């Protein structure tokens, strides 16, 4: 709406640089926080992506789980080379969700269901 | 299988112990906040072993119950150690579980796919409250009588089958020997239900594994439980046994009330009826309503809004490390559960009637202002994008 | 169809009242 | 530093001797510490024991 | 408890019943008045339970 | 402001400390203040005669202290009760026959049991000392009933016990001047022992095991940092840049 | 045997001349009372909390 | 259930070639300044509403105590 | 074989002198 855009609001342009600061020290992007175990639709958006794009995600996640075991951050040479908020996942995930809203208004079983634990 | 044998830990007689306690894959960045769960299973074993030996010298009769506890303290070999380990050990079992629960709220451990792990633990917290309350009556002092009167009569505000509830729970017209005898039988039984509900609560976590301090998918960097998280859990079992030994040998009566050293007299009332420290937050919500039937109906929405946290969805970020606004609400709820515990040991007067009505409202505004970040937050990748 | 699903399903609410007073006779309420 | 190879030289290339050293070393250590607590106690409290009662034998 | 309260009535610090000495509730959640049983004199001052 | 009492100060008792013990010559003197000034209207009923042996008295002195009382014994071959001199196994004698006969001789008020009285109120050792040596004259405007006395430390301000520790009420057998403040200090050290007769076996077991457990904490922090050093210093190259 | 406590409770008054002077002024304000109901319990409890604090420091080193 | 195909190179030393203990008291002034200049809005949110409420109660109870004295 | 014999004996003389190490207790030595 009107309280989340950072180039009009002042308190959204300080919430934006607070998450941008905290993502750079582990070298993560905002889309790496999306878990294929939380949402079964995120599992499908990653199977339609090229192999070289998913492999760079698995290597950013391993570099960051190694920095938090050792209790340290990326060195400041590598921290100026980081791009959080450069996305790879949001457009493919909106397409999978749009195809699921069409298969339900028209009848039709879901393509994948969650296992009951 | 293979054609001949190999390591004996991979044999069927020890497979369930190998794959779940030795070779089990664990995230490599788990901190010391992931250590309070095995610490709570040691506190449950201490209470069972100490209580089985205490029950060889206790008599559940109103003419004989207070004098059986002084006989243990004075004439049984090492018997003062058996009682002080059991009375102070119920305070250690509640400190450890309270720090366990606040880990799961900070890192959002109730989320998918781990909803059944959260809901099996709300049942465990209910069995712990009934067991500690029902066991505080067997010493039969002035606070073991005037606390079982204040709580069991609170079911007399239920509609019009509730006057038949209280005289069936009591076994008569008051708290007396029919009530002390059935509170003893249920107190030997409920810790063994608590054991079977803890093994069931662990089979639900070994279906998906554990969460981590970053909140992410972690299957690319995982090590085994032995020796890495066994030797750092052992640092936690020795730091605990030092802290537990300054409560048995140097301050064994700080965490109790002096009024439980007077034998029970139903003709006078003590001046102030206060529970143990770990029941003080729900005791201040229960006395905050100026209607009594609306007081029982404010304890049941505490256990309803706990059981209905993991079923709101739209939150893809889990950990509070990357969430700067929900992180500030966590430290503002913890300041409210410590202020509700202070109010629960004060007189019912001014000014503690206003300062005890606003924190029950702030406590219930935590579970309604969680899902609104589940809506405003999912439009962040379409605005902050570079 | 889907009406007959619930038009069945609310009489097990009541098969359960023929059952809920069958043994206990909950009286005061 | 020569006591460190020499103490491993003799005893634990074996696993039953080792269990002697941790059981029998649990005793000399438990008696070395029970002795020091029992002498720091009767040095902080002089004139306060039971055998320091001046009228002990004589009630009548 | 007697000898205290918002009147001097029967202070109950169990969950906060401030009575008056007449027995009917002033400020609190006690849903009824106090029970009234049956008793009268013989001649002078002993009235029987 | 007089509804819970006045607050008592803090006295340096000789058994307060992490390695401090009971003064056993002051327990010996406080049993004599009890048995001559206090036992006429108060009971203990949890302490036996065999519990003073090795604490303040010899076994021969207790076998002549216990034989001065008559104790009821069970039925003979004719089915009747009798009395006998006391033994080592017997409890301290009761001044009254029940709680009803105890209120009748005291104006309705009941004098409590003193075998756990230092644990039963809050700040229970500084409260019993300051109450017994605290009988004062009332302030301007307060009136007391008949048969009640003004003690500012009692909750309410009006106690049904008269002042009983006067100068020279006990003849001490060791040459101590039996002042009011001396008998008050000596009877609280006796009453502290009676509530907690385990305090010396307890402070000596807790020094042995807190010390021994802080050595196992230094072993376990070395054992932890030794198994984790191959992971905490490894090098890793990965291919990704941003 | 003069009492050690009351000896000290006399030698601690030249340290609390203020809480005493506030008690003396209270009995003036209720001198010649009309209805009862006007005591000086508060300023009495403020003066003996002074006096009880020095004597706790020094009494137990004077008793055998 | 547990497989992510990967590509990386790791090097590692032996436990008995390093110094185990001295990395604790290493730069403790620098370690302390990092924790308190990053966690000072989470303690102003935990102790703040408790110091301010305890000040209100002690002031309320010191003005109804001096209004009951004659 | 013959190692497992004697290696049965070394810790068979541990029990003997490990339960001869928890109950009767000559403690100066
Ligand atoms: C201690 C609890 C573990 C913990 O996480 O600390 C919690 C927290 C600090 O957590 P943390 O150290 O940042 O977590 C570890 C790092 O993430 C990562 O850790 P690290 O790599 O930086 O290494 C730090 C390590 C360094 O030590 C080493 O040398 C090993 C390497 O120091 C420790 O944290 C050892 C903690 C001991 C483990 C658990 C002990 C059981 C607690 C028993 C007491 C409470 C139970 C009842 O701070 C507290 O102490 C809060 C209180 C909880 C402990 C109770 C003791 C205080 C009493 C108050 C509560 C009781 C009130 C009664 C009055
Ligand atoms: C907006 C929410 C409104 C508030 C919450 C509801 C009212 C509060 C009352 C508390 C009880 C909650 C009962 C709800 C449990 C079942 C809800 C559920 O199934 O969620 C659906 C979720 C995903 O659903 P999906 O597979 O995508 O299909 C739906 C498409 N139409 O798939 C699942 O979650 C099911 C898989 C996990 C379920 C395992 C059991 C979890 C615990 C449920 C029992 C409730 C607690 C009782 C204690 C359990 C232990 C005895
Ligand atoms: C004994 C406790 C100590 C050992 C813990 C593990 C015990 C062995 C049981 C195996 C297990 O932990 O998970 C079983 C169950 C199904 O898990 P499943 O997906 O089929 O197995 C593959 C997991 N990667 O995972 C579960 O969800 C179990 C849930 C509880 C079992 C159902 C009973 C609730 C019904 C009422
Ligand atoms: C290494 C060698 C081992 C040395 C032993 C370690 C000492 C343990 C510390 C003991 C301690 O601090 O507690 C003592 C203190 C007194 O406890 P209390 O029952 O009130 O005794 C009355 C004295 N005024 O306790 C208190 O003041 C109560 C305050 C609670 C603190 C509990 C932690
Ligand atoms: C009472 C005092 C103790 C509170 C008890 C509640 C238990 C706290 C829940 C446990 C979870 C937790 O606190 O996580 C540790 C966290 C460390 O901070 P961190 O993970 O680095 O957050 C990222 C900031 N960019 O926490 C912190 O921010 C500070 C560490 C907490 C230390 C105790 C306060
Ligand atoms: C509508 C009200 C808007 C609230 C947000 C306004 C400020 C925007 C914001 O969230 O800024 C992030 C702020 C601090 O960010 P940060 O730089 O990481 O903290 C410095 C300490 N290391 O992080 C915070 O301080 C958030 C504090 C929580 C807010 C308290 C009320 C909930
Ligand atoms: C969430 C867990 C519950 C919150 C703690 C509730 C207790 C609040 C602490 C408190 O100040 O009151 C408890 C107790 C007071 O003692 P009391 O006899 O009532 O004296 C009247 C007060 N002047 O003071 C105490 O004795 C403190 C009891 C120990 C508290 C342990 C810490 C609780 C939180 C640990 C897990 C986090
Ligand atoms: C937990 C549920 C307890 C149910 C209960 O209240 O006990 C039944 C109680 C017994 O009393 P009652 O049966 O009337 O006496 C013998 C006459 N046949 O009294 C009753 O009969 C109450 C009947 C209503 C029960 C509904 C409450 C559930
Ligand atoms: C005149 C008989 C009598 C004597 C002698 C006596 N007491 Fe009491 N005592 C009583 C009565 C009556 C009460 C009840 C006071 C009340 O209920 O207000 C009481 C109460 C007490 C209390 C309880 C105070 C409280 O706050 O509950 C203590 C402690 C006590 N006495 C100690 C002693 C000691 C110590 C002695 C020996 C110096 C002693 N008493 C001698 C009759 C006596
Ligand atoms: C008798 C009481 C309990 C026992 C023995 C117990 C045991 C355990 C154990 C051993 C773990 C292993 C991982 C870890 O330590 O973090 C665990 C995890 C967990 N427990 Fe408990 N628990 C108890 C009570 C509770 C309660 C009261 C709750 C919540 C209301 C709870 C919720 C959880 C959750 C959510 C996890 C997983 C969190 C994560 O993996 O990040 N447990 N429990
Ligand atoms: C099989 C398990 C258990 C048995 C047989 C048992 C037995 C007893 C007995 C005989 C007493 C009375 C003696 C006394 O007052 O000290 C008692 C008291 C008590 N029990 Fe247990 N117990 C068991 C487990 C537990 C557990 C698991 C808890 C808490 C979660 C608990 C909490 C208490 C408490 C708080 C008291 C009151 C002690 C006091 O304050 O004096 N018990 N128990
Ligand atoms: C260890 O027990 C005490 O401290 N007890 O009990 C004798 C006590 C003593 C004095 C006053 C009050 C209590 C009880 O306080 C509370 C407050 C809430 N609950 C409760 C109990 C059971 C259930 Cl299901 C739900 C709520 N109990």
């Amino acid at each position: 709406q009107s309280f989340i855009d950072p180039k009009k609001n002042w308190f959204a342009a300080q919430h934006m640089k607070a998450i941008s600061k905290r993502l750079r020290r582990f070298g993560l992007r905002y889309d790496d926080l999306y878990d294929p175990y939380y949402d079964l639709d995120v599992k499908e958006a990653l199977n339609r992506l090229p192999k070289e794009v998913v492999d760079a995600r698995h290597q950013r996640l391993k570099r960051a789980m190694d920095l938090s075991m050792k209790h340290e951050y990326l060195p400041e040479d590598l921290q100026a080379m980081q791009t959080p908020f450069r996305g790879y996942l949001q457009e493919m995930l909106a397409l999978v969700k749009r195809e699921k809203a069409e298969r339900e208004s028209l009848g039709g079983l879901p393509l994948y269901q969650r296992t009951i634990p | 299988m293979r054609n001949q044998r190999f390591s004996l830990l991979k044999q069927p007689i020890s497979s369930t112990l190998n794959q779940h306690l030795i070779d089990y894959p664990t995230p490599s960045n788990l901190s010391y906040w992931w250590g309070f769960g095995s610490l709570a299973g040691i506190c449950l074993v201490i209470q069972i072993v100490t209580g089985v030996f205490l029950a060889m010298h206790y008599t559940p009769h109103v003419d004989l119950a207070f004098n059986s506890v002084e006989h243990v303290m004075r004439d049984v070999e090492g018997g003062w150690l058996l009682r002080y380990m059991h009375a102070n050990g119920a305070s250690m079992f509640l400190i450890v579980v309270h720090l366990h629960i606040f880990r799961g709220l900070y890192h959002a451990s109730y989320s998918s796919p781990r909803e059944f792990v959260r809901c099996l633990g709300v049942v465990i917290f209910l069995l712990m409250i009934v067991t500690a309350f029902t066991g505080y009556v067997p010493p039969w002092g002035q606070m073991s009588f005037w606390g079982a009167t204040v709580i069991t009569s609170l079911a007399s505000a239920i509609p019009v089958v509730g006057d038949t509830i209280v005289t069936w729970l009591w076994g008569g017209f008051s708290v007396d020997n029919a009530t002390l005898n059935r509170f003893f039988s249920l107190h030997h039984l409920l810790p063994f239900i608590l054991v079977g509900a803890s093994l069931l609560h662990l089979a639900a976590l070994h279906q998906y594994g554990s969460n981590n301090p970053l909140g992410v998918h972690s299957e690319m960097d995982q090590i085994s439980f032995y020796p890495y998280f066994y030797v750092k859990d052992l640092v936690g079992w020795v730091a605990f046994a030092i802290f537990f030994s300054i409560w048995i040998f140097y301050a064994p009566n700080v965490l109790g009330h002096p009024d439980n050293y007077i034998p029970a007299n139903p003709m006078p009332t003590p001046p102030h009826i206060v529970p143990e420290w770990y029941f003080l937050p729900i005791h201040a919500i229960l006395r905050s309503i100026p209607d009594k039937s609306g007081g029982v109906a404010a304890i049941a929405p505490v256990f309803i809004c706990l059981l209905a946290l993991p079923f709101f969805k739209s939150m893809y970020v889990r950990s509070s490390s990357f969430r700067p606004i929900h992180q500030g609400i966590f430290w503002l709820l913890l300041a409210d559960r410590l202020l509700l515990g202070w109010i629960g040991c004060q007189p019912v007067e001014a000014p503690f009637v206003t300062i005890g009505q606003i924190p029950p409202l702030v406590f219930f505004l935590f579970f309604a202002i969680t899902p609104i970040p589940g809506r405003v937050g999912r439009g962040i990748p379409n605005s902050y994008t570079d | 169809i889907q009406p007959t699903d619930v038009k069945a399903a609310a009489m097990w609410g009541v098969a359960a009242a023929t059952g809920g007073l069958y043994l206990i006779q909950p009286w005061g309420w | 530093g020569g006591i460190f190879e020499a103490l491993y030289k003799v005893l634990m290339r074996r696993n039953s001797v080792y269990v002697t050293f941790v059981i029998a070393g649990a005793f000399v250590g438990e008696r070395a510490v029970d002795y020091g607590v029992h002498k720091l106690w009767e040095h902080n409290n002089v004139g306060k024991r039971y055998e320091d009662i001046s009228v002990l034998g004589q009630r009548q | 408890l007697p000898n205290a309260g918002d009147f001097g009535g029967w202070f109950c610090p169990c969950h906060g019943s401030h009575y008056d000495i007449s027995g009917r509730i002033r400020k609190g959640p006690a849903p009824y008045n106090l029970e009234v049983p049956t008793y009268t004199f013989l001649e002078e001052n002993k009235l029987l339970i | 402001e007089a509804e819970h009492g006045l607050a008592c100060p803090s006295y340096p008792w000789p058994h307060q400390g992490i390695l401090s013990s009971y003064d056993h010559a002051s327990i010996r003197r406080g049993h004599q203040v009890y048995t001559q000034v206090c036992a006429s209207c108060h009971s203990m009923s949890l302490i036996s005669y065999r519990d003073l042996v090795g604490v303040a008295y010899t076994e021969e002195e207790v076998k002549a202290m216990a034989a001065e009382i008559e104790v009821v014994d069970g039925p003979n071959d004719e089915g009747e009760m009798f009395t006998r001199p006391g033994k080592l196994s017997d409890r301290f004698p009761q001044p009254y026959a029940n709680e009803a006969a105890a209120r009748f001789a005291n104006g309705g008020a009941y004098p409590p049991d003193l075998s756990l009285i230092t644990k039963a109120p809050h700040n229970g050792q500084n409260y019993v000392f300051a109450l017994l040596t605290g009988y004062r004259d009332p302030p301007a405007g307060v009136s007391i009933r008949e048969g009640l006395h003004y003690n500012p430390y009692f909750p309410g301000g009006a106690i049904a016990m008269p002042k009983m520790l006067n100068d020279g009420a006990v003849e001490y057998e060791d040459g101590t001047p039996a002042t009011e403040s001396q008998m008050g200090k000596d009877v609280v050290s006796f009453l502290s022992w009676a509530a907690e007769p385990e305090m010396e076996e307890r402070k000596l077991m807790g020094f042995k095991w807190i010390f021994v457990l802080t050595l196992a904490l230094l072993q376990a922090g070395y054992y932890r940092r030794l198994r984790w050093s191959v992971l905490k210093s490894r090098k890793l190259v990965l291919d990704v840049v941003n | 045997p003069v009492d050690q406590k009351k000896y000290l409770e006399e030698s601690c008054k030249p340290k609390c001349v203020k809480a005493l002077l506030e008690y003396q002024a209270c009995v003036k304000r209720i001198q010649g009372d009309e209805t009862g109901n006007k005591h000086c319990t508060g300023q009495y409890f403020d003066y003996w909390s002074c006096i009880d604090k020095c004597v706790a420091q020094k009494l137990f080193s004077k008793l055998k | 259930k547990g497989f992510v195909p990967m590509k990386a190179v790791t090097y590692g030393l032996s436990p008995f070639q390093q110094k185990i203990m001295p990395g604790l008291w290493k730069d403790l002034p620098t370690k302390i300044h990092h924790k308190v200049s990053e966690n000072w809005i989470s303690a102003t949110l935990l102790l703040g509403p408790l110091v301010g409420v305890y000040s209100y109660v002690q002031n309320y109870q010191e003005k109804e105590k001096l209004s009951h004295r004659y």
